[PDB]
């Protein structure tokens, strides 16, 4: 059924998943209109596909004008996400075809059930978890290819760069929630904390810095110090 | 004016006819039920006294023979049964109402609700959801499970609805997906009325015999089967003018006469919100909404 922290170390068995997230799929910047009314203006969008096991990320990048002419973008874009993943299980070969698809809002299950009739194998699940992958355009290179494309693409990276060299799956999925939890709570103090010293770069075939495994744990020290902080920030506590 | 004639009546029983009910004490000089209007189909039912567990009846048409009940104290229940000699059909009843002791259907004039209830349907087709061919009329009772349901264990006791789902393949068109589940008019006029049912008068048919299903004998399969029915329709951005006439006629008769207590049960709450209120005919159930929210506004 849904996932959450009782079952959580499913994730890194060898069963294939991938996690599907929806909350960067229909983007639109809101303003005055010279009537004085509100419109909305849509900016490219992404689908968040993610093997969290290997870390592989299957970016489907969402372009405006797949929006132009529809109406309730809202309740389309979760049927174009369906559409997309189930387009992106049909070109995989069989033995990478997912056997479970985890949504990360609720709101995608039936739109996915729906386009995945097909492969009635393939469980789509739920989860109980308030994952941050909405902060994946706070990563500059994934907003950058973003913003930049011109048409509909579908860009592949490894979102855990060259991690899984030096720890688990697990390891590096606790790593990557908590930089993008860190990103999604103050996303100025987050980034002012992963480039302070200018010494830690970022390769260019990565995402994040090369830092060692001391300094991933100042790092990730820092990342927690922030997210209790802007807890009591916005709790007073 | 027909009559089912009854040997006896060794057990303590409520038996029904249709809408009407009447209690049979333990060897009550009971000997069947007369002046039943020919022309509609008919359910006679049971339950007895001692165990209100199993509620079953049988479907029947008086026009398709000469049918009486009978206790079987092997299997222990009243049994529908065809008398072939027809000079016995006729002897045996004339003995017992020149005797009265037979009860009377007991049709107000002014009444339409049995046929307003029954309109579409028809004993060949209860036949065919009903499997069992030796018999010129239709067991159902309480516990019997759906074809559908048996899919989510005895095959030759199913209810052989027609198995509506709308997350199926058969519902959504490949690149439709979207537009298929939003609306579902593909489903229901193509799919369902003309390929499956062929008209709608075979789909009321099975709709109105679903809900006299769950209403006399509270079976669940057949409530879902009433509601998918219903759903469907009111999902349909597109469906016949007449059809949703006579639906909103249809369902307003099925809510007038169902029990008052039994509404908690027997009615699915999203379905009826969704029909009356989001869906596509929200504004086309005029009958129904009204008598809904004056009979049962707790629901909405
Ligand atoms: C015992 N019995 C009773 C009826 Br009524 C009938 O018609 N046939 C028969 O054999």
């Amino acid at each position: 059924g849904a996932m959450n922290s009782s079952n959580y170390a499913e994730l890194f068995n060898n069963d294939i998943k991938l996690f599907v997230d929806d909350t960067n799929v229909y983007r639109v910047t809101v303003h005055k209109t010279f009537e004085g009314n509100v419109a909305t203006k849509a900016i490219n969008g992404c689908i968040f596909t993610l093997n969290p096991k290997t870390g592989h990320l299957f970016l489907k990048i969402i372009h405006t004008s797949v929006w132009a002419g529809q109406k309730r973008l809202s309740q389309l874009a979760k049927w174009k996400t369906a559409e997309e993943v189930s387009a992106l299980v049909r070109s995989l070969p069989k033995e990478e075809q997912p056997k479970q698809i985890i949504v990360t809002r609720k709101a995608m299950l039936d739109p996915l059930e729906v386009h995945m009739l097909d492969f009635p194998n393939i469980a789509i699940r739920p989860t109980e978890l308030r994952l941050p992958f909405s902060a994946a355009m706070s990563i500059d290179k994934l907003s950058d290819v973003v913003m930049k494309a011109t048409e509909p693409q579908m860009v592949l990276f490894n979102i855990y760069d060259d991690w899984l060299d030096r720890i688990s799956s697990y390891t590096a999925f606790s790593r990557l929630t908590l930089l993008l939890r860190a990103l999604k709570t103050n996303e100025e103090s987050a980034k002012m904390i992963l480039l302070s010293d200018p010494t830690i770069t970022i390769k260019s075939y990565h995402l994040w810095p090369s830092f060692t495994d001391e300094q991933w744990i100042t790092i990730e020290s820092q990342m927690r110090d922030l997210i209790l902080t802007e807890y009591g920030r916005k709790y007073n506590v | 004016m027909n009559t089912v004639p009854f040997t006896s009546a060794p057990i303590e029983v409520t038996i029904g006819i249709d809408q009407y009910s009447f209690n049979v004490k333990e060897n009550q000089p009971f000997h069947g039920i007369k002046d039943i209007p020919i022309g509609h189909v008919h359910v006679i039912h049971f339950q007895h006294a001692d165990n209100s567990s199993m509620r079953y009846g049988y479907w029947f048409d008086c026009r398709m023979g000469n049918f009486y009940i009978q206790y079987d104290p092997k299997d222990g229940l009243y049994k529908m049964m065809e008398e072939r000699d027809g000079a016995k059909f006729e002897n045996i009843v004339h003995n017992f109402k020149e005797r009265q002791m037979m009860v009377s259907y007991p049709k107000i004039d002014e009444d339409d609700t049995w046929y307003n209830l029954t309109e579409f349907v028809q004993m060949d087709k209860i036949r065919k959801i009903v499997r069992k061919d030796e018999n010129q009329f239709s067991y159902v009772d309480s516990s019997m499970t759906t074809v559908q349901e048996n899919e989510l264990s005895d095959p030759a006791h199913s209810l052989n609805y027609t198995v509506i789902n709308f997350k199926s393949r058969e519902a959504i068109r490949p690149g439709h997906e979207m537009e298929d589940f939003l609306d579902k008019s593909y489903y229901l006029n193509t799919v369902m009325l003309q390929g499956i049912f062929k008209n709608s008068s075979n789909y009321f048919g099975e709709l109105q015999f679903a809900f006299l299903n769950a209403m006399f004998f509270g079976n669940y399969g057949s409530s879902l089967q009433w509601h998918a029915m219903i759903e469907l329709i009111c999902s349909s951005a597109t469906v016949p003018k007449h059809m949703l006439d006579k639906l909103d006629e249809i369902l307003y008769y099925q809510i007038k006469t169902l029990p008052e207590q039994y509404s908690d049960i027997l009615l699915n709450e999203r379905v009826w919100n969704i029909c009356l209120y989001s869906s596509f005919q929200k504004n086309s159930l005029h009958n129904t909404e009204k008598i809904m929210e004056n009979k049962y506004p707790e629901l909405l």
